[PDB]
């Protein structure tokens, strides 16, 4: 029933500014997710599938966001690097079911689309389940000015190039992750 | 000896750019299975360098990028100097023998 | 805080066994998988062994295929490698390394995950079979 238009959605938002959303006190299936086999990845980490069947649907999350291919093994437990200590980081603990299918054909046209965005600077990197949306310079190098963009001081984002003359390792995948929880 | 074949020993003038190629077969790299890097530091434990191709963990510079092409990948370093003149293994996994291989080893050496 | 110490390495005569061990902290090895990769001297890296999470799927390599036996124990966080019928071939550093973790894939059986390296190395022992 309620997660019909997390998967075949139009639009995702990029992975620094993803989508928490919640469902809660409506019936699941997951038999929608299992039994087909046009996802990359269906890893799950925690519990197993086709046995999920339990009291579960108390708040159960499902992020969302866009990456390049060979960034889907950074949204395994553990496993830092720089779409995992900036932008999306899962705990030591029980993620989900993290799930990835490739998409050419949707989020990436013949002109050299780059409107998704990722973070490259941020200090003190992030905890389990932590959102970042400041956008505000780096400031690595000399005194606090107001921003200047000019020689030590970056721009926080960066946009990601999405040709579809690229190989596999630079094409968009969707990544959807569930996660669950308990009171 | 190893199940992949690399070359043994290559090196270059520092700011430039070196191409240390690790090629396999048809039944390891070539069947869906995504290489790795480590960078052996003389005496001491190898570290993880490049992990699913292309990435980089927490602690290595920007300088080390790699790729994968069809069933041969590379490591590529952009940049070099002087404090890098370790060796450079690469692995993946196998599905016929069931168990990781690795690369015989590159030494990389400052002129 | 996230080290892997050894010991246990020695003189052994080729066809007496040894027991080795790898020590484990500042993670969680209850539930990451563990590999043994062996160097021998001069040469390049090689694989031995890998345990999984509960201690179900193990796997071997090439040149120990049957003749080694790993078992690990989460209580203690000591990780095992049992050996015997030794040869002399078998003269190499040995490495006990971090793996990644596990997933239960559709069909629903955990599959040891084989895309990602080993992240962590120990400092590794060095055993020595020689007559
Ligand atoms: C929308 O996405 C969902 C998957 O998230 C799909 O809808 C169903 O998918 C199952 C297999 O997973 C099929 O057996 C069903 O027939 C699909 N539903 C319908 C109404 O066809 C599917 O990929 C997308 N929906 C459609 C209509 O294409």
């Amino acid at each position: 029933c309620p997660f019909g238009e997390v998967f075949n959605a139009t639009r995702f938002a990029s992975v620094y500014a993803w989508n928490r959303k919640r469902i809660s006190n409506c019936v699941a299936d997951y038999s929608v997710l299992y039994n087909s086999a046009s996802f990359s990845t269906f890893k799950c980490y925690g519990v197993s599938p086709t046995k999920l069947n339990d009291l579960c649907f108390t708040n159960v999350y499902a992020d969302s966001f866009v990456i390049r291919g060979d960034e889907v093994r950074q949204i395994a437990p553990g496993q830092t690097g720089k779409i995992a200590d900036y932008n999306y980081k899962l705990p030591d603990d029980f993620t989900g079911c993290v799930i990835a299918w490739n998409s050419n054909n949707l989020d990436s046209k013949v002109g050299g689309n780059y409107n998704y965005l990722y973070r490259l600077f941020r200090k003190s990197n992030l905890k389990p389940f932590e959102r970042d949306i400041s956008t505000e310079i780096y400031q690595a190098g000399s005194t606090p000015c107001n921003g200047v963009e000019g020689f030590n001081c970056y721009f926080p984002l960066q946009s990601y190039g999405f040709q579809p003359t690229n190989g596999v390792g630079y094409q968009p995948y969707r990544v959807v992750v569930l996660s669950f929880e308990l009171l | 000896q190893s199940v992949l074949t690399q070359p043994p020993s290559v090196s270059g003038a520092p700011g430039q750019r070196v191409t240390i190629s690790c090629t396999g077969s048809s039944s390891n790299i070539g069947a869906g299975y995504d290489v790795h890097w480590y960078q052996q530091l003389p005496g001491t434990a190898p570290k993880l360098l490049i992990y699913g191709n292309s990435n980089r963990p927490s602690g290595v510079p920007d300088r080390f990028s790699g790729s994968k092409s069809g069933t041969s990948a590379s490591l590529a370093i952009t940049g070099l100097q002087a404090e890098d003149e370790a060796d450079y293994y690469c692995q993946s996994y196998d599905s016929s023998l069931s168990g990781w291989v690795f690369g015989g080893g590159t030494k990389l050496t400052v002129l | 805080q996230v080290q892997l110490v050894e010991s246990g390495g020695g003189v052994v005569q080729p066809g007496r066994s040894l027991r080795l061990s790898c020590a484990a902290s500042g993670f969680t090895f209850s539930s990451i998988a563990m590999h043994w990769v062996r160097q021998a001297p001069g040469k390049g890296l090689e694989w031995v062994a890998v345990m999984s999470f509960d201690g179900s799927i193990k796997y071997y390599g090439d040149s120990v295929k049957g003749r080694f036996t790993i078992s690990r124990d989460n209580s203690k966080s000591t990780l095992y490698l049992q050996m015997n019928s030794l040869r002399a071939e078998d003269t190499a550093v040995y490495y006990c390394a971090r793996g990644v973790q596990g997933y239960y894939d559709r069909s629903g059986y955990y599959n040891l995950d084989y895309n990602y390296g080993m992240d962590v190395w120990g400092q590794g022992t060095t055993v020595t079979v020689s007559s």
